DNA sequence: TGCATCCGTGAGTCGAGGGTAATAACGGCCTGTACGCGTCCGTTTCCGGCA
DNA sequence: TGCCGGAAACGGACGCGTACAGGCCGTATAATGGGAGCTGTCACGGATGCA
């Protein structure tokens, strides 16, 4: 839900993600950037990190 | 009465007393009437004379009467930037004086260690270095089993010693 | 000619012009004078419409007065506006930060109806801001100019649309007023002509007619051919005037219990009483022209009318029917056709007079409301007009218009051209005008009605492309606000000398000739077929008999700044646009020599810009100096003019004014008496003349990079003076009062060497980045100190020093001397803002040289930064050893379609060298049409090629053929215009000839010192903890979303984490990373961003439970 | 369409009773700072006005209720409170947007997230950074590629 | 000495594609203009106007 | 809660009245923001120190405690928890609608 | 069932930039807050004798 | 010269008498439903109300 909210139509995304009690997994690429953890691409994956 | 009282009480973001807002409106009315029947903007001394208060009181009232602004108005010619992003946060850490103070503490610990244990302990207890509360001569004497006169003699000799250039040439630039 | 001291600038113009360039500041001056009611405007209007000369203020007071109560038992009136002398002179206002204003006086009359009593009083309306000799306003010291606005005139506007489904035309009409409601009569997919009022679509025209009182028989009689309207009558399903009024009320007024008398007056209030529906004089005139109601009636009664409404409906139905002409019963016949909004017959120009009049009206409306409110509450027979009137709303409206309004722009002054072109500026965006987001591509186009009324070239190239324009040189503004254009009327092929001003409608009605039409030097046309612009903008060949109008002169369609571009007709349009827009950003140099080759619009542009002192009355120069000139008039009296030595312009540029007359010269009223910032001998000079090469040199002039000779640095050819000011106010505080003094806490005596006894620096004392300019101290108060600080203070014997140091320090990256210090005080009774006890201004000026990175540009938009400044020795030089000064690139010329620079270079070389046409055996054929005193010219002579009628290419070739030698027998430039250059670095001659000449280039206001910026650790934002932005504060660069995408795409993670966490937002991370860098340790791991924490708090505040979970 | 939200409510341990609001939360003051500028001029954060309106209308409703007022006045005050809370959560979503001085619409909590000026696209994805610079550029034909 | 062998990044707005960010080895120069290698102008879409 | 940057989920749910009043440290019941004269936050106002923490580092409202030694204690007279000034950034309040 | 109406969303990128409309005003009182000399702890000179 | 060992003012806690700051209450002819500013974007999707 975080990626969709940061992308577009934030009000409509939040009002339906909250109702669904949706829980993010922070496994994508925008979420790691938002929360300040290393992205899972390039030198951020476990193979190299 | 109710409408005036409520408007005075809740008209502004910064609350103003009823008498203060009353005198503010009185001063505004007086200024408007004076400008109308004079043709020239009057001086604060003239306002004070007409309202029968002091000019410093007039200036204080005028300063109080000002209302705040909003941190989200488009200040620029185009609308892409608010007012709040042009304001410095003075409460933040300078990020340079912090490391300067850390190294000052390190140097102070060194210059203290260049002396002996007795002097270092008494001066640290006296000025509250290891603890926030600075102890007094009576407390130091009670801790060390000697009198406050002996503590004062030690403090004086240590203060004289620390003013030598061999011990102040490193601490001079930290002020 | 026509200027007594005009330098002899020989011109290449082929054809004479009958009409001279009008006063370039007329659009401002005449407008404000009409607003005032000045005798000059009064006599002009008497010459051109003496029927009713009324000023803006007079019109406002007349349309306001009289003011009545609800009972109508007592009234008040206003009359006779009259101004007073200015309260302070212009220079004094600009210095002491006042506003250039003058008191306003009116004659208010209070009249009682029941008893009968008149009370005439002199009422002071307010301090009315005034417009100076140069057409600019001064508000709080600074100079401001209010730009004219382009808005669509109110009236009727018909259009047709295609439904693209049934493929039938759907006509419509919008009667758009000013200060009123809307109403549209469209044609639907079916045959029910809708009457949408205030965006409520229902209710065909039959109901509206019945509400107006028209019976079905009258409707059928007036509209018999209308099959659509007869069908609507058949399916009206509503009969009765009162029933129609009931329907009107329930539709337009939901939620209100309708009555039979409220509805009877609702329509009259909405569209017939002037209180709530007043289309302006322009709207009434436009409606009368479009329908043809009254052809001779003086314009009045600005409210709508039922005859106008029925005429509009009939116009719509006949337009749908497909007729060609219409005759209103009792009115002249008028053609029927669609109306275009982009046509300049409908886009009136709301100038400064009308803008200030509108603000005055909206203020006086509030004043009249207050008068009416207090007029009933206060007891009768005990009131006077002084008690009645409140002028605070009016003065507040004037002030709130002049300040904080995007139509009242900060008058940019980089040069007199910049000032002049900021005047005469037409901006389509503003209050009541279209915004950029709603600005479609349709309006950003050069409609064919712009010819002679607005420049198609000059306009901003950024996001405002097409929304901002400038008036043409010969353009004139109609009293209604339309833009006129002069023309010479031709009769039976005889081009007369009578000049008739036409607007868009008249120009479309008639047939115009071409400016460069080959007249026979007698009035006739040599060829029957001439170029012609038709009504729809069509360009055709027409026999000379049908032509009935002709342009006054070539270059009429162009504006001033673009008319200053030589060889314009050879340039493209985009590069001409760039050159015109970048001619206004040139900085004033220290010498400002006149250009070699130019147009005839430099002398007029300079002397009409107001930045050149000109003797008003003829006489003999008595005393001349660097500060003042005393002209001894022909009759006894003398007059002294004060120059402006090193005055700061609004954009930090020098504004010197050097006299150009000696102690015994005689000057005639109108002669230039003193140069300006960018002037030379009276005419205009935005740059210098520099030797030019068109060869690519070792990749330093690569991709619009520019190479400069060091001679410009050595001799200060391109060296500008920039003046910056600093303001610091010692103000009252809660804990005490700040004072300006030498005694600054925790400071040494080294930095105090340059400070005088009272705290401020010395005049002429140079300053460097980080110095002390004004020593100000603030009461610090009571604050707990660290134990280490206490120990240090005890060790060194220094006291607490309970006040804090906040002194005016010159910011990062500034240097230069100090010119003057202006210090205000409360003790000497100066007008200071409340709470400020001491104010002081320090002026710092630096002599900036030319350097790499500085922006240079010619007059054809061939811009470019300075790549490298070579020494004099290693630059190409001609056969005689003269080195070139600048080195352009050849690749940039052809693909930008601006060979106008090449032609200018050739003509400049010809002008600099000097030529002589050898007419030993007759005048050569190529120079047959060349004017006299042009076959031979002295070296370094100036020429003047006009915009659209100038030097031809054959004439350029002929001039280049004869290029009389410099000092020895040597023609350094061959016939082609090239030369043999020697490589000053290696030594061997260049294997092929290279074009050389004297181009005119200017130093732009995009200097490196204003752009270079850096940051390591500075101030931080308040709500979020990110660094600030911009060079004004310290600020850091913005790492945008696209940069983040590139960072991610690079396979990169750690750099992104660093730039997003321990560089911007990690509050407990920035200090740790700084400490680690200082001590030489590894960079610690980052933390979560404070911005993310703020987002989490905001989400929790929006009643959205957000919890971060570990497992 | 209905079963979408119905099943969304049903499948979780979530209750639809929370959709109606009984206790509005207050954002921490630091995120809506009241800063004093140079010269004693203050500058609000435009959320304080909305919160003040909410508090004033709630208190006035309490006073009317415990004093005893006609249903017309009580319902009008309740609608006042409802509209004020709606403006606080999303200004301009319904009806005329609430505006302060200068006819400038106020900024609500949802305006801090919507659009390009929202928190996400303005500070969460792209931020001003330290150790940065900016200057004009010239050609360096004598330099190497690296 | 402290700048020798310390790569820096150059950015140009807009950053259309991946090659809008590149890393170079800095060298101190006079003036106040960031000298740019002529061969990266294509990648950066940067002219010297 | 402590944000040690070891996260695996970010759950957004429909907050309830109990959740809001559990988040809130106190209830604001007066529409004052700042005192016009002393420039100190008003009691129970939109900036109340008692609810949202102290404006100054380790300094209560009446000054009875002004040093690090009194850390984590509650001023029995003023009602302000004496702690770091940054705390005013993380505490929330709630309004009990009538 | 189709049709119109309406609503809502998004529509660039880098500097240059910081302060505003609109009136009963007093008596009586009252409790609270403050705050200006004096004697105490304590710290910067004092001065009498002195080594 | 510096040190020793107290001695001289410059400053934290105050009853007290006073200043004023702020708040509450109450005013008596009669007056009894708003100003008001808007409505020059364009494509898309979708929900709603009614023929
Ligand atoms: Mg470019
Ligand atoms: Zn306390």
């Amino acid at each position: 839900w975080l990626s969709a909210a940061s992308f577009q139509e934030t009000t409509r995304v939040l009002t339906d993600a909250a109702i669904n009690c949706r829980s993010d997994k922070l496994n994508g690429l925008k979420e790691n950037v938002i929360i300040g953890k290393l992205i899972p691409a390039g030198t951020g994956i476990n193979r190299y990190r | 009465q109710a409408i005036t009282r409520a408007m005075a009480d809740q008209a502004r973001t910064i609350r103003i007393p009823v008498h203060m807002v009353e005198v503010i409106n009185k001063l505004g009315r007086i200024q408007r009437e004076l400008l109308q029947d004079l043709g020239r903007e009057p001086t604060p001394e003239e306002l004070a004379k007409e309202m029968d208060i002091t000019p410093e009181k007039v200036l204080e009232i005028q300063q109080y009467a000002r209302e705040p602004i909003s941190l989200d108005q488009t200040i620029g010619d185009e609308g892409d930037s608010q007012l709040g992003d042009f304001i410095e946060d003075s409460e933040a850490v300078v990020a340079v004086d912090a490391v300067s103070f850390t190294l000052l503490q390190d140097q102070l610990q060194s210059v203290l260690d260049t002396l002996s244990e007795r002097e270092a302990g008494v001066v640290r207890l006296r000025f509250g270095l290891t603890d926030g509360q600075p102890r007094t001569l009576d407390e130091i004497g009670q801790v060390y089993g000697v009198t406050r006169e002996r503590i004062r003699q030690i403090e004086s000799k240590t203060m004289s010693k620390l003013r030598h250039p061999s011990r102040s040439q490193v601490l001079r630039d930290y002020l | 000619n026509s200027v007594p001291g005009a330098p002899n600038r020989v011109s290449f113009a082929k054809l004479r012009e009958p009409l001279e360039v009008p006063g370039l500041l007329d659009v401002q001056t005449d407008s404000f004078e009409w607003l005032i009611g000045s005798p000059r405007w009064r006599e002009s209007a008497a010459e051109r419409g003496d029927v009713n000369p009324v000023g803006g203020l007079e019109e406002v007071l007349y349309e306001l007065s009289p003011i009545e109560d609800f009972s109508g038992s007592m009234s008040l009136s206003f009359s006779d506006p009259r101004f007073d002398d200015v309260k302070a002179p212009v220079d004094e206002c600009k210095d002491k930060d006042m506003t250039y204003a003058a008191p306003l006086f009116v004659t208010a009359e209070f009249i009682n109806n029941n008893t009968g009593e008149i009370k005439s009083q002199t009422v002071f309306m307010g301090d009315f801001p005034m417009m100076t000799e140069k057409g600019t306003f001064i508000i709080n010291g600074t100079e401001r100019v209010v730009v004219s606005q382009l808005v669509r005139s109110p009236g009727v506007y018909f259009d047709e649309t295609i439904d693209k489904s049934t493929d039938k035309t759907l006509h419509s009409v919008k009667v758009i007023p000013s200060r009123g409601a809307w109403l549209e009569f469209d044609v639907d997919k079916r045959d029910t002509v809708g009457v949408r009022i205030d965006r409520k679509r229902r209710q065909p025209v039959t109901v509206l007619l019945k509400a107006l009182g028209w019976t079905s028989e009258q409707i059928v009689e007036r509209f018999g051919f209308s099959e659509i309207m007869r069908s609507t009558l058949e399916k009206d399903n509503t009969v009765g005037t009162d029933e129609a009024l009931l329907d009107i009320y329930r539709k337009l007024r939901p939620g209100e219990p309708p009555t039979k008398e409220s509805a009877q007056t609702l329509l009259e209030n909405l569209f017939f009483k002037e209180k709530r529906y007043d289309l302006a004089r322009v709207g009434r005139y436009k409606v009368n022209k479009k329908l043809g109601l009254h052809v001779g009636e003086p314009i009045t009664s600005s409210t709508l009318t039922e005859e106008d409404v029925v005429a509009t409906i009939e116009y719509l139905v006949r337009l749908h029917e497909g007729q060609t002409t219409m005759t209103v019963p009792g009115g002249v016949e008028v053609p029927v056709e669609t109306d275009d909004i982009d046509h300049f017959g409908n886009r009136r120009l709301r100038t400064v007079g009308e803008l200030i009049q509108n603000q005055i009206r909206v203020g006086m409306s509030r004043m009249e409301r207050v008068v009416r409110e207090r007029m009933t509450t206060q007891d009768v027979e005990a009131i006077t007009p002084q008690t009645l009137i409140n002028i605070r709303p009016v003065v507040a409206a004037i002030k709130e218009f002049f300040g904080t309004s995007q139509l009242s722009q900060f008058m940019d002054q980089n040069n007199p051209l910049s000032g002049l072109t900021h005047k005469r500026r037409l901006s389509a965006l503003g209050p009541g005008g279209l915004s950029r987001e709603r600005a479609g591509l349709e309006v950003r186009d050069v409609h064919p009605s712009h010819y002679g009324r607005m420049c198609p070239i000059e306009t901003p190239e950024g996001p405002n492309i097409g929304l901002i324009g400038s008036l043409s040189v010969y353009a004139r503004v109609n009293p209604f606000g339309f833009i006129e254009t002069p023309y010479r009327k031709v009769v039976d092929g005889v081009v007369s000398d009578e000049i008739v001003y036409l607007t868009a409608d008249e120009e479309d009605r008639h047939v115009v000739a071409q400016a460069n039409s080959p007249i026979d030097a007698d009035g006739r046309f040599v060829e029957p077929r001439v170029l012609v612009r038709r009504k729809a903008g069509e360009v055709e060949y027409v026999p000379s008999s049908e032509v009935d109008y002709m342009d006054v002169s070539p270059r009429q369609m162009v504006s001033v700044a673009t008319a200053m571009i030589p060889f314009l007709e050879h340039d493209d349009a985009n590069r001409a646009l760039m050159g015109a827009n970048m001619q206004r950003q040139a900085v004033p140099l220290v010498r400002s020599e006149a250009p070699l080759v130019g147009t005839g619009m430099e002398l007029r542009a300079a002397i009409d810009a107001g930045d050149v002192v000109v003797a008003e009355e003829s006489g003999v120069i008595e005393e001349v100096s660097a500060d003042y000139i005393t002209v001894m008039h022909d009759n006894g009296t003398r007059r002294t003019y004060r120059m402006r030595k090193f005055a700061r312009s609004n954009h930090g540029t020098c504004a010197n004014q050097c006299p150009i007359v000696d102690a015994g010269d005689r000057v005639e009223a109108g002669q230039v008496i003193a140069d300006g910032p960018c002037t030379d001998d009276g005419e205009m000079a935005l740059g210098k003349n520099l030797l030019v090469a068109i060869m690519p040199w070792e990749g330093h002039n690569y991709e619009d990079a520019i190479i400069l000779s060091n001679r410009l640095v050595e001799e200060d050819v391109l060296t500008s003076i920039h003046i910056e000011e600093h303001e610091i106010d010692a103000r009252d505080t809660k804990l005490g009062a700040e004072e300006i003094t030498r005694d600054i806490p925790n400071i040494s005596d080294e930095v105090l060497a340059d400070l005088d006894e009272r705290g401020i620096v010395r005049i002429g004392a140079e300053v460097r980045d980080g110095d002390i300019l004004v020593g100000k101290v603030t009461p610090k108060g009571e604050t707990e100190l660290t134990p280490e600080e206490r120990l240090l203070r005890a060790i060194f014997g220094e006291k607490a020093r309970e006040v804090r140091d906040t002194s005016l320090k010159v910011p990062h990256g500034e240097s230069g001397k100090v010119i003057g210090i202006r210090v205000f005080s409360r003790e000497d009774e100066d007008e200071l803002p409340a709470g400020v006890n001491e104010l002081v201004r320090v002026y710092v000026a630096q002599k900036r040289k030319i350097s790499d990175g500085d922006k240079l540009a010619g007059r054809h938009g061939n811009k470019g930064v300075i790549g490298k400044i070579l020494p004099v020795e290693d630059m190409p030089f001609l056969a005689d050893g003269t080195p070139v000064d600048i080195i352009l690139n050849t690749h940039g010329v052809p693909r930008r379609m601006n060979i106008g620079q090449i032609l200018e270079t050739h003509l400049g070389w010809c002008a600099h060298s000097g030529w002589k046409v050898d007419a030993a055996k007759g005048v050569p054929d190529w120079a047959a049409r060349l004017p006299d005193e042009l076959l031979e010219a002295q070296p370094n002579a100036i020429v003047s090629t006009p915009v659209f009628d100038g030097a031809q290419e054959a004439e350029l070739q002929g001039l280049l053929s004869c290029t009389l030698p410099n000092r020895d027998g040597d023609v350094l430039v061959d016939a082609d215009g090239k030369a043999m250059l020697f490589d000053g670095r290696s030594g061997e001659p260049f294997p092929y000839p290279v074009t050389v000449g004297y181009m005119y280039i200017m130093k732009l206001h995009h200097l490196v010192d204003d752009k270079i910026h850096a940051r390591s650790t500075g101030p931080y934002s308040m709500i979020t903890q990110q660094p600030l932005g911009g060079k004004a504060q310290f600020g850091g660069q913005r790492f945008g979303e696209m940069e983040c995408w590139a960072m991610q795409a690079y396979g990169a993670a750690y750099t992104l984490q660093e730039l997003l966490t321990i560089k911007s937002d990690d509050t407990v991370g920035r200090v740790k990373v700084y400490e680690a860098i200082v001590k030489g340790e590894n960079i610690p791991e980052p933390g979560i961003p404070e911005s993310f924490k703020v987002l989490l708090k905001e989400l929790q505040s929006l009643c959205l439970n957000v919890e971060v979970l570990s497992s | 369409k209905r079963l979408k939200v119905v099943a969304a409510f049903q499948q979780s341990g979530n209750s639809p009773m929370g959709m109606v609001l009984d206790a509005v939360p207050v954002i921490p003051p630091e995120l809506r700072p009241m800063v004093q500028l140079d010269g004693g001029r203050f500058a609000t954060s435009d959320l304080n006005d909305l919160y003040r309106r909410v508090i004033n209308r709630n208190n006035r409703l309490k006073r009317l209720i415990d004093l005893g007022a006609p249903e017309i006045i009580v319902n009008n005050e309740k609608r006042m409170l409802q509209e004020s809370v709606d403006a606080l959560f999303d200004n301009g979503r319904r009806g005329r947007p609430v505006t302060g001085p200068g006819n400038r619409p106020l900024k609500s909590l949802s305006d801090l997230l919507k659009g390009k000026q929202g928190r996400f696209r303005q500070n969460l994805l792209g931020k001003r950074v330290d150790y940065s610079g900016r200057s004009v550029i010239v050609v360096g034909p004598q330099l190497k590629l690296h | 000495e402290v700048i020798a062998e310390h790569p820096v990044l150059l950015n140009r707005a807009p950053t259309l594609h991946r090659l809008g960010i590149q890393a170079f080895e800095p060298m101190l120069v006079e003036g106040k203009a960031i000298q740019l290698h002529p061969l990266v102008c294509e990648a950066f879409n940067a002219d010297f106007d | 809660m402590l944000d040690v940057n070891f996260f695996d989920e970010l759950r957004i749910g429909l907050a309830t009245a109990e959740d809001i009043r559990q988040w809130s440290y106190g209830e604001v019941k007066k529409p004052e923001t700042i005192n016009y004269r002393t420039l100190k936050p008003e009691k129970d106002g939109l900036f109340c120190e008692k609810i949202f923490g102290p404006t100054r580092d380790w300094e209560c409202y009446c000054g009875k405690y002004k040093r690090v030694r009194f850390k984590g204690i509650i001023c029995e007279r003023c009602g302000v928890e004496v702690t770091r000034a940054k705390v005013r950034r993380e505490r929330m309040g709630h309004i009990e609608l009538a």
